RNA sequence: ACUCUGGUUUCUCUUCAGAUCGCAUAAAUCUUUCGCCUUUUACUAAAGAUUUCCGUGGAGAGGAACAACUCUGAGUCUU
RNA sequence: AGUGGGUAAGAGC
């Protein structure tokens, strides 16, 4: 059926403006040419997501020159930066490069983000603890639609209902999750057998790894 | 039956089904036939001959080609007979010793081009009359038993061993049927055909590696501890590259060295785990800088902890080796 | 390796031989590409310096410069040969082969100790250094 | 246009005039002459695949030879009917037997049975005009081995037999159940 | 000059023969080296983004 | 080693049966390979010759 | 009981090889365990991955053989 | 089983 209940839960429309890249190394009049021969240009390209796939952006690598050892934090917004033709994404392909922006098209009743975290290097697989800072209260993504959607769409804030928590390193760890009650409005953490009730106010305190988002 | 024909037919028995279970189907192939591109050239000619003349005909050739190869580097006091043994004319220098050393390979083949002189021997007196059939049947058979006594072909490839000793085990598999009623133990077998047939499939396989050599070696121009720096430098190298090529380096050649000193000071910081922030550089140059030293820090730690874990097996490493493990560690 | 200077034709390399009257010369053999070449030439960049005073460091590609390789036999990945006052200098490694150093080795400590007993042996007149460290064995364990 | 077989003394006479270095007909020719050195093993090879059995005395093979005397291949695959084949080397291990039975002291050829620095003798004054010996061969008998008595120790038994094969390349015999029997019967051993 | 004429025909001679299987296998390897660049790129490429915001 | 040492013998034993294989006579009439025909039939056990004679009538 | 049916051998070439290419059996390289262990070159013996080599079948193409009618079968082939 | 890992350098005649 083209809508089951998975896909009205879920799914949402989003839009991709892939764009071919000639080889770096080229000449600038060549590069030029091969952009203009009609190959190299932007094609759109719509879909259906059942999920937004978070990349978290470069660790610094060093240490803090004021305050050494300082755990990396990032805004919501600038991963949510993503999905509008503002920021592009040079996808480094084995073969070649290609310039892919996204678009969000259609919003889904609701919303399921996954920070990508366990990146496989070129040597092994490491997990990135960047941390994301997010207001659990609600966020507004009218902001990350195209005008000519943004006409059918009328409810665009997202209010955090279910956080996953990946904790320790890829070889070894401990997937906890935060769940809000709809009834009392608390949010409480439950691992294995052990549940406990935790603050909201701390629920950004840790490596989120799939968000639940409902838009009310 | 005694214990060795038993464990002569254990060894059989393993080695027939060694060559059974690694069956592998044979790979498609154009069809490119030997001896009939030879033919098309203008340089071979076809006949019929008598074998044993021609058997004489290749063993001069082969010695021919062998003296030809002995006095390569003009070097005369290499004596090699007409039954392919290789001795020094005289009481030759240490100087001259170490000047007049031939692989393994070299060896193989004076060994071999010795034993088909053998053969052909063996048929040469035969034709004589010095020998009957039968003599001939089974001096043929004690050559194809007795190679590594005769010759001692296995001193240049131990991998040979294989064929000697299935050829001995064929013995025993062969006389105590030959000899087992009126017929007592003696010098009196000819069936030759099981190591013949076992020293062709021997040739069979060992023909490509003295091609290839003397190929090599008769030409007109000769030709001839990487697991942790295979990586490193490399990819210092093409980072390296990548800046030259966009660095207008027409108009500034003289950084080359400025920025493989910034590589080189942000490798080192990372490694002593302290803040690292050219103030100066380029933020697309801190970029590169910062992606290059991600790279090198996943590869360091990758060979760190495989090296150690090849250590604490119990693995045959240098001392270098440790030292640089232990640092990184 | 690109660091070090690199010699393009036989001739120039004889005027680096002939024109180092006070330092030994050390060329490095072989191709640029080669990883055990790639080893060479990174242990002599990282004592490129260091030995400047009694040493000088010069890449030869064999590829492009042949001229060589019948008479050096450099046909071995990668070779090391030392010169004092345009004088081959051979060095008893415990190898077998005193003309060359045609294995890679890991630490430039040593690098620089054959390069020190060759500038030694080489000054006062001899033409065959003892290397300080045996070569015949690999010491793995 | 197509290349025939040379006369025998041809590469006879181009071997012989390839003695030595004394001769300096040939100093400079060279290149073409190692050129084809490289191909020794398969010379190699050819010969002992190829060397008679021992049910004859003269076994005339095909050869490439190069036109310098340098190689010179045995050019032939040692194809052999394989009933035929086993029934030969049953007959060989019944005569070798008998032999050894019989022969109380057996002369063992003694290796090698040639002087180190003698040269290889010429095929032309020690083995060409010699007649040869008498190879093993069975006594066939004339009742049992009626089919196979008239080509049993040919060099290939029915070689030219339209018959029995399809033709002098010397594949997919034919037989007849008579003479399978006899082989059968002659190869019990 | 029939000297430098037979090094070529016996070049020739060596590369048909070596024709046999020569097309296939530079095809598998060919695949296999696509195979490993599958999740190993090359170096210069994992730096191609960054060269080129150079 | 040219030979073969004794121990890497594979056909040692302990059980009789095993040690002692019931030699086939095939039907008195079959011949193993390489072992002549006299010494065969003057070492076979006859049990079928022995059937034989008391069934030839 | 008939008219047309058109050979088989052999030398090559070019592609495809599924199938025990092969009722037979090699070697090398690489990667894992190994056994020796002390450096290359030989190696120990199992697995895995390719490769070369001695061979093979089929198809297609081009010759010669060399004749040649026929074989054989489409059928009306007949008392 | 096996090759090696066993070249003193120097002076001109
Ligand atoms: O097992 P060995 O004692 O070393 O000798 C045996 C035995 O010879 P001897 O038992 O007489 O020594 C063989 O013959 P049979 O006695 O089994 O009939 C054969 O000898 P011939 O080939 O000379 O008949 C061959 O001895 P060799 O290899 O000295 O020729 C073989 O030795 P291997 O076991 O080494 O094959």
């Amino acid at each position: 059926k083209k809508k089951t209940i998975v896909t009205d839960v879920f799914q949402g429309s989003m839009r991709i403006f892939t764009k071919k890249l000639p080889h770096p190394d080229l000449p600038a009049e060549e590069k030029e040419q091969l952009l203009h021969n009609d190959e190299y240009q932007e094609t759109m390209v719509e879909s259906t997501f059942m999920y937004l796939t978070l990349d978290l952006p470069t660790a610094p690598l060093y240490k803090d020159e004021k305050e050494q050892l300082i755990i990396p934090q990032v805004p919501l917004f600038n991963i949510l930066a993503k999905f509008n033709g503002i920021t592009e994404k040079e996808y480094k392909t084995y073969k070649e490069n290609f310039l892919k922006r996204f678009q969000l098209t259609k919003l889904p009743p609701y919303l399921i983000f996954c920070i990508k975290r366990f990146t496989k290097n070129n040597f092994f697989v490491e997990k990135n603890p960047t941390i994301v800072n997010f207001p659990i209260t609600n966020v507004d993504l009218r902001e990350y639609l195209s005008e000519e959607v943004q006409a059918v769409h009328k409810n665009t804030t997202y209010d955090l209902i279910a956080n996953i928590v990946h904790d320790g390193k890829p070889s070894e760890g401990s997937y906890r999750i935060h769940v809000l009650h709809h009834g009392t409005g608390k949010w409480y953490e439950l691992q294995d057998l052990q549940v406990t009730d935790i603050l909201p106010q701390m629920i950004t305190l840790s490596e989120a790894y799939i968000q639940i988002w409902k838009r009310r | 039956q005694p214990v060795k024909v038993r464990v002569s037919y254990q060894k059989l028995l393993k080695y027939y089904v060694l060559n059974a279970l690694k069956h592998r189907p044979p790979k498609a192939q154009k069809k490119r036939y030997l001896f009939r591109s030879f033919k098309a050239t203008k340089f071979f000619q076809s006949t019929k001959l008598d074998w044993v003349e021609v058997g004489l005909q290749v063993c001069r050739q082969g010695y021919n080609m062998l003296n030809l190869l002995i006095h390569r580097k003009n070097l005369n006091y290499l004596h090699l007979d007409y039954n392919f043994n290789l001795k020094p004319v005289k009481t030759l220098t240490t100087k001259e010793r170490k000047k007049s050393r031939f692989g393994n390979a070299f060896h193989l083949c004076r060994e071999v081009l010795r034993l088909t002189k053998l053969v052909v021997d063996s048929h040469v007196q035969y034709r004589l009359g010095n020998v009957d059939a039968f003599q001939l049947a089974d001096g043929l058979q004690y050559i194809f038993a007795h190679v590594g006594q005769l010759t001692g072909m296995y001193r240049y490839k131990y991998k040979l061993m294989r064929q000697i000793r299935m050829c001995k085990d064929l013995k025993h598999l062969i006389y105590y049927r030959f000899n087992t009623g009126p017929v007592g133990k003696g010098p009196g077998c000819g069936f030759w055909a099981a190591g013949w047939r076992v020293w062709l499939f021997f040739m069979r396989g060992i023909t490509p590696l003295l091609e290839r050599w003397l190929g090599n070696l008769l030409a007109r121009q000769f030709e001839g501890q990487r697991v942790e720096s295979h990586f490193d430098l490399e990819l210092r190298a093409a980072v390296m590259h990548d800046i030259l090529d966009m660095m207008p380096e027409g108009i500034k050649q003289n950084k080359a060295r400025t920025i493989l000193q910034h590589l080189s000071e942000a490798w080192r910081c990372w490694k002593a785990n302290i803040p690292w922030k050219v103030p100066g550089l380029p933020t697309p140059i801190e970029n590169m800088i910062l992606r290059y030293v991600k790279a090198k820090a996943d590869w360091w730690t990758n060979t760190a902890h495989y090296n150690r874990e090849r250590i604490r097996r119990g693995a045959t490493v240098d001392k270098t080796v440790c030292k640089k493990n232990l640092g990184r560690l | 390796s690109y660091m070090l200077p690199h010699l393009h034709n036989g001739w120039q390399v004889d005027q680096a031989i002939l024109s180092e009257e006070d330092r030994v010369v050390v060329i490095r053999f072989g191709h640029d590409w080669d990883p055990t070449c790639m080893k060479m030439d990174e242990v002599l960049y990282s004592i490129a310096e260091k030995v400047k005073n009694f040493a000088v460091i010069y890449l030869v590609d064999i590829t492009e410069v042949p001229d060589f390789n019948k008479m050096y036999e450099l046909y071995d990945p990668c070779t090391v040969m030392f010169f004092f006052r345009n004088k081959h200098i051979m060095i008893d490694l415990g190898t077998g082969n005193n003309n060359k150093i045609n294995w890679a080795m890991e630490d430039k400590q040593e690098m620089v100790d054959i390069i020190e007993t060759v500038y030694r042996g080489a000054r006062k007149g001899r033409g065959l250094v003892v290397s300080p460290k045996d070569y015949s064995t690999k010491y793995r364990y | 246009a197509q290349k025939e077989d040379m006369p025998p003394e041809h590469v006879r006479k181009i071997i012989r005039d390839h003695g030595d270095m004394t001769n300096r007909k040939f100093r400079h020719d060279k290149r073409v002459y190692l050129g084809a050195l490289k191909y020794m093993p398969h010379a190699v090879l050819k010969l002992l695949e190829n060397m008679p059995m021992p049910w004859e005395q003269i076994r005339d093979v095909p050869v490439l030879y190069h036109i310098t005397g340098a190689i010179s291949f045995v050019n032939e695959i040692p194809w052999v009917i394989e009933p035929v084949y086993i029934s030969q080397w049953g007959s060989m291990w019944i005569m070798m037997r008998r032999e050894k039975r019989d022969r109380r002291h057996f002369k063992r050829m003694r290796f090698p049975p040639f002087d180190d620095e003698e040269p290889p003798l010429d095929y032309a004054d020690n083995i060409l005009d010699v007649e040869p010996l008498e190879a093993i061969q069975l006594e066939l008998d004339p009742e049992e081995d009626a089919p196979v008595l008239d080509w049993f120790y040919d060099h290939q038994p029915l070689r030219d037999s339209r018959k029995y094969v399809n033709g002098s390349t010397y594949q997919r015999w034919q037989f007849t159940l008579p003479m399978m029997s006899t082989l059968y019967r002659l190869a019990n051993q | 000059k029939d000297d430098e004429e037979a090094d070529a025909i016996y070049a020739a001679l060596d590369k048909r023969m070596d024709e046999r299987r020569k097309e296939r296998r530079e095809q598998r390897e060919k695949e296999e080296i696509e195979k490993y660049r599958m999740e190993r790129p090359k170096i210069q490429q994992q730096f191609s983004d960054l060269k080129r915001k150079l | 080693v040219f030979e073969w040492d004794a121990s890497e013998d594979t056909s040692i034993d302990y059980n009789p049966l095993y040690k002692e294989r019931h030699q086939v006579q095939l039907l008195g009439r079959g011949f193993i390979a390489g072992i002549d025909l006299k010494q065969q039939k003057r070492e076979q056990s006859r049990f079928y010759g022995d059937l034989m004679e008391k069934r030839r009538t």
